[PDB]
């Protein structure tokens, strides 16, 4: 059956697309890190780009170091790193190719826009030229990344419509250099082997249904989707000390939508990952957690590794 | 103590509209799947619609998609279904039933109500006597709708009875006979949908 | 997109080992449930996820999955086990909801002659203006039979209608009627009515008639 | 400053009352409860839950279904939830619109503008009180800078209309409504953003991001709430090494927060053992906004959630 | 069997007009203030009053504030108000309109009645109009007057039948197939297990059904169970149980067709909305002497 790990996305030679998504706070940053991790020390000789799309960023914080519209090197490695795009700064250097920038600049959407110009800009870079291989996404949680991956769709719907009012009111062919950029990115997302969004999501009621509605929203948009990371499990039964009143019920409950959560996702790679007792931060701290996204976690054999992370 | 009780059954004539309710108790119906699947007379069973309240999406059967609408009062705990545009095929036992979010199958069921469609109008049944020649009976005559209930003595002979299931006619009627056999006898006919009961006695040939 | 169940009906006897199949049109991996339905009840979920058993389920009742071909197994036939049965298939990728056609498992015994029994219109009906004339085959065994009606020694057509019974829980029998519908005006064109029976419990065909209005 | 909502829950002045913070640190959790403690506090005003996180929780946490006309929630009077669906929403009003990106804050937007028109018009379906279940901090901002951002568009918006129905006044009529809506949001008494947040270092530093970003804007924060906490040491279970480890780590950062944070009204929540979904859950965990919650006294309600 | 509770009235969402009544003292006002907390927590997003038409006024005692004749909301509830009509006060108010006697009219033996069913008329002339409450809870006087009260709507409509005009016979009317349908208005009758009530308890549904009056639920108030007291002793509350115990019986099998609701006799004071309230709960969860004997003396002093 479906092994329950991300080992064949990790060791893939064809995906240049990833995004890590889900309902707030589910564990997306780490996840998305975790992965990204995965994927560079296993796949040396290319280069990897973990970009935050959601606004609020937390790659900095996760890594502590500053990250930025313009793509640096993890310290520490060599062939991964990080993007957290500026609106404001983005625009700016469009201003300074500065009123537009700003105003613009705090419009809803414009992270999604930004975020899918990067898109474009890097499409253009691959066809012409040396660049990143894969591009991981540190996405926004569920409702915005959801609009974020319709763009495709509507900027093409929407470039229809332009284009026959533009051409009637009033540069033409500017409209047919981005309806075919688009129509190139749509390709690619809708490629199961290019493209690949991996869902993370906790086992609790709340997280449950969000989890199952987004899954179908991208199927329907015809968006590879068979990966989901279920994170913080506090797998109790195995702590060998089989106490804490809360720990045994908020286990009972989680174990009770795990096997849900098994018998409707047969077809998934299935992901468990425990409750650690320190602080998935760091180079260090988010490698040790990312191995178990490679490697399935076994309580009963490593269940002291949830104790081992720096302080 | 989890239920799902149906209602609002009955004649319908071609082209009407009708509004069934399916009543839930021992269960918050909002996180769950709530079916409804018809049967035909002497055929199988047909899933015609379905809601799930916690993701505001609805799905129909392509045979009654557009006539049909289902909908759920999650403060009722009662969900619906408008059927619209009847006609004769729409004819069946339609029971509501109980699906999970991550099970598709139906685990709890209603006890279905009758939906039948036509332009015949509510008529009791004529009871004529299949007087012995030993075997003998009561022929139950153009009627409609279904159902009819036949007793024999007022319950009290019940061994050897053979209740034939409805035919309907031509006629647009239904008919059938309840025979029993004893050693060489009144039969009670109940036909609630005209709010009739006839008793008729069944005794040899005068001759 | 359509669930072919097979057998469409099946005989046995208790403690024999029986399997109905449902073949699915394309994969729907491992989603499909199986039903137990009775007459004049609601279905009952006995498997879900093709394999997994249902709470309250007696463990005689099994699932297995062959690709896009789903078995249910009753490993040894108890009284209460005879019904019929739907399998249903739930893909993932959507959300319809699709039936087989069904399977009636019935049970087997041995064979049973009909007693044949006829029945002229009554007094009070033909007071009424018409005249149906009933033909009873009462606890045969098996199912299949024949009936044809001969007026005068002509064989009739359209103008019948049959009726039969589910099994009989005990006698495991079935019984059937067929009704002869005519006006009175052409009831009383003729003088003898009889109704023809074909069955296999039968050595040769009997007939049961009567002469109109002698009593 | 005392560490409870009391004073937020009693006040008879605020309508527009924001629920916000990072993703998963409990939010909807949140603004349920401060709904329902300020509509059994003051059975006398008309309250309104909205949700403006395009991934709605409000129906899913009461066990209801809500949509974009305002639904009274089943056991109360005077709450009400609110879920739009900009799809649908539009239809009533260009399915591809209801994809844009943005559209969610403009409906959510939309919506704030026809309740204000209603109270100063004195008639209409109304409420005196709006919370919202907003989205993760990132959207929020968005959102909540759309005064400023509608304002500075609408003046450009401005010459290059008069370029070529009387359209400058539309323009002008737009400019007042959103220029009500600033003072209105601005103003300490009438709007207040209550932060939610979790002890943990994540949190932390998003947590801080928001609150000067919303000063910024001259918004009112003086609410935060600390969610899901151990107290592992009142547990009266001395074992379990991952909730005394996990707990040590959040007792750290409490500290820092209750510095920090002296001039705001640092209110703790437990993690508890059950569900927090359903009225009679929400109501009960929803009590220690009020009133303080104590490890060592009120340690049972932990446990006493309804399943 | 009849479930021995008054759930599925007050979960009603039918029944406009509820009147609670029988004998004196056998606990009307004490079930009346019960029964429209009880509505009022299991229908928050209806309004509730709950009038007193006995002359001498108790709700104001009941609850420890002041109710009068403008309906006033219960401290405590969100959707409860209570009204006690002051007939002088009613005349004195009416009669400045009048400019815009009163005191001997509001003297006469009846005026309680006439007054008590001019508050009716004001809210159905509100209601059959957009010009109140969705349900109205009567803590009546006891049985003899309530009987005149009941009979009223009857009473008025013949007397006019055989007799601006139009309108009052029009309200009557209204009220009179208001007060037969069983499903907007219904008589919950309160008694003791004892020789006395039962009598006049027999007497008053009998004299209720031939009005058309509904009435399926019954209370039978202050029952010792003193087979479940933990004491087994003290004589006078053996004997008297023995006795109660005896009716009890008889009551069951009488009115096997009514909801018959057993409420047991409390140690402490049923007084103020949180006593009241701990008391109610029994009209709509049946009170079992095994498990919930505790609540006889957990009532706050
Ligand atoms: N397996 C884990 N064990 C222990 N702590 C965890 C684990 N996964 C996540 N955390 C912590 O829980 C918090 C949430 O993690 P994270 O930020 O990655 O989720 P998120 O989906 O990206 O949230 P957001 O919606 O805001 O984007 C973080 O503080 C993180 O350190
Ligand atoms: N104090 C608590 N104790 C126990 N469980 C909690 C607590 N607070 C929240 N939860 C649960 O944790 C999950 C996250 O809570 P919640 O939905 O309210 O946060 P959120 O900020 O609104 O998330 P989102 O960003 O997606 O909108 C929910 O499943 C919720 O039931
Ligand atoms: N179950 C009970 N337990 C204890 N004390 C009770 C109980 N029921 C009523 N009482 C007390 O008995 C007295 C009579 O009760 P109550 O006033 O409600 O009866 P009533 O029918 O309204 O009297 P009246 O006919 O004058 O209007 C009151 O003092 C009341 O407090
Ligand atoms: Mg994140
Ligand atoms: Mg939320
Ligand atoms: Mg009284
Ligand atoms: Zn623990
Ligand atoms: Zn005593």
């Amino acid at each position: 059956t479906v092994e329950p790990n991300l080992h064949s996305l990790i060791t893939s030679t064809t995906h240049k697309w990833i995004f890590v998504g889900g309902k707030g706070g589910v564990g997306k940053t780490t996840s998305s890190c975790s992965i990204a991790i995965q994927m560079a020390l296993s796949q040396p000789n290319k280069q990897f780009l973990l970009i935050s799309t959601n606004p609020a960023h937390n790659l900095s914080d996760a890594f502590g170091e500053k990250f930025g519209k313009d793509a640096r090197k993890v310290t520490g490695m060599n062939n991964l790193s990080c993007m957290e795009i500026d609106p404001s700064a983005a625009l700016k250097d469009m201003n300074d190719m500065g009123a537009l920038a700003d105003l613009t600049g705090s419009i809803p959407g414009i992270d999604e826009a930004l975020s899918f110009m990067e898109v474009m800009k890097h499409i253009k870079r691959q066809e012409q030229g040396e660049t990143f291989d894969t591009v991981i996404f540190d996405t926004a949680p569920t409702g915005h990344t959801l609009r974020f991956l319709q763009l495709p769709n509507t900027l093409s719907k929407l470039l229809e419509k332009f284009g026959e009012i533009t051409n009637k009111l009033g540069i033409s062919g500017k409209l047919n250099e981005l309806k075919a950029n688009v129509e190139t990115i749509r390709q690619q997302f809708t490629d199961p082997d290019l493209t690949t969004f991996v869902c993370v999501c906790i086992s609790e009621f709340l997280s449950l249904y969000e989890t199952e509605r987004l899954i179908q929203e991208l199927i329907s948009y015809d968006m590879d989707v068979n990966s989901i990371i279920v994170n913080q499990l506090l797998f109790a039964e195995n702590d060998q000390e089989h106490n804490c009143k809360r720990c045994q019920a908020r286990w009972k409950m989680q174990k009770k939508y795990l096997d849900q959560i098994d018998e409707l996702y047969e077809d998934f790679h299935v992901v468990k990952m425990p409750l650690c007792a320190g602080e998935i931060r760091g180079l260090n701290n988010l490698t040790k957690f990312s191995q178990f996204l490679n490697k399935e976690y076994n309580p009963i054999t490593d269940g002291k590794v949830i104790y081992e992370l720096e302080d | 103590e989890v239920q799902l009780v149906e209602s609002g059954g009955g004649l319908v004539q071609p082209g009407g509209s009708l509004r069934l309710s399916c009543a839930a108790s021992g269960f918050n119906l909002y996180y769950y799947s709530i079916h409804w699947v018809r049967q035909a007379p002497g055929k199988g069973l047909e899933w015609v619609a379905s809601i799930s309240p916690y993701s505001s999406s609805t799905s129909y059967a392509d045979s009654v998609k557009g006539r049909f609408t289902i909908s759920a009062d999650t403060s009722k705990n009662t969900a619906y279904l408008q059927m619209n545009s009847l006609r004769a095929e729409d004819t069946a036992v339609y029971y509501c039933a109980r699906g999970r979010w991550y099970r598709r199958a139906l685990d709890y069921w209603g006890q279905g109500t009758l939906v039948t469609v036509s332009s015949a109008s509510t008529k009791g049944p004529s009871v004529f006597p299949l007087a012995p020649s030993a075997a003998l009976g009561c022929l139950v005559k153009d009627y409609f709708p279904e159902p009819v209930t036949v007793s024999w003595n007022s319950g009290a002979l019940t061994s050897g009875v053979h209740t034939f299931p409805a035919v309907l006619q031509s006629s647009g009627l239904y008919s059938l006979s309840s025979v029993v056999t004893v050693p060489s006898y009144i039969c009670n006919v109940n036909h609630k949908p005209s709010n009739t009961k006839v008793d008729k006695k069944v005794e040899p040939k005068s001759c | 997109i359509q669930m072919t169940q097979s057998p469409s009906s099946l005989s046995a006897s208790v403690g024999d080992r029986v399997t109905i199949t449902c073949r699915a049109s394309q994969s729907v991996s491992s989603a499909v449930a199986w039903y137990q339905q009775k007459p004049g009840k609601a279905p009952k979920l006995l498997i879900y996820s093709a394999s997994s058993l249902y709470s309250g389920v007696p463990s005689r009742f099994s699932g297995s999955r062959s690709g896009t071909d789903f078995t249910l197994t009753i490993s040894s036939l108890q009284p209460e086990d005879f019904a019929t049965y739907y399998c249903q298939q739930y893909p993932y990728y959507s959300s319809l909801i699709t039936f087989g056609q069904g399977t009636k498992v019935e049970i087997k015994r041995t064979v049973a002659a009909p007693s044949v029994f006829i029945f002229p219109p009554s007094d009070s009906q033909l007071k009424s203006g018409t005249a149906s004339v009933v033909c009873l085959l009462n606890n045969f065994y098996p199912r299949e039979a024949k009936v044809q009606w001969k007026v005068d020694n002509a064989l009739q057509s359209g103008n019948s209608q049959e009726s039969v019974t589910e099994q009989d829980s005990k006698d495991s029998t079935y019984s059937l009627s067929s009704t002869l519908t005519l006006s009175k005006a052409d009831y009383e064109k003729h003088k003898v009515y009889a109704c023809e029976v074909t069955h296999q419990g039968l050595s040769s065909p009997v007939t049961k008639s009567f002469n109109r209005g002698e009593c």
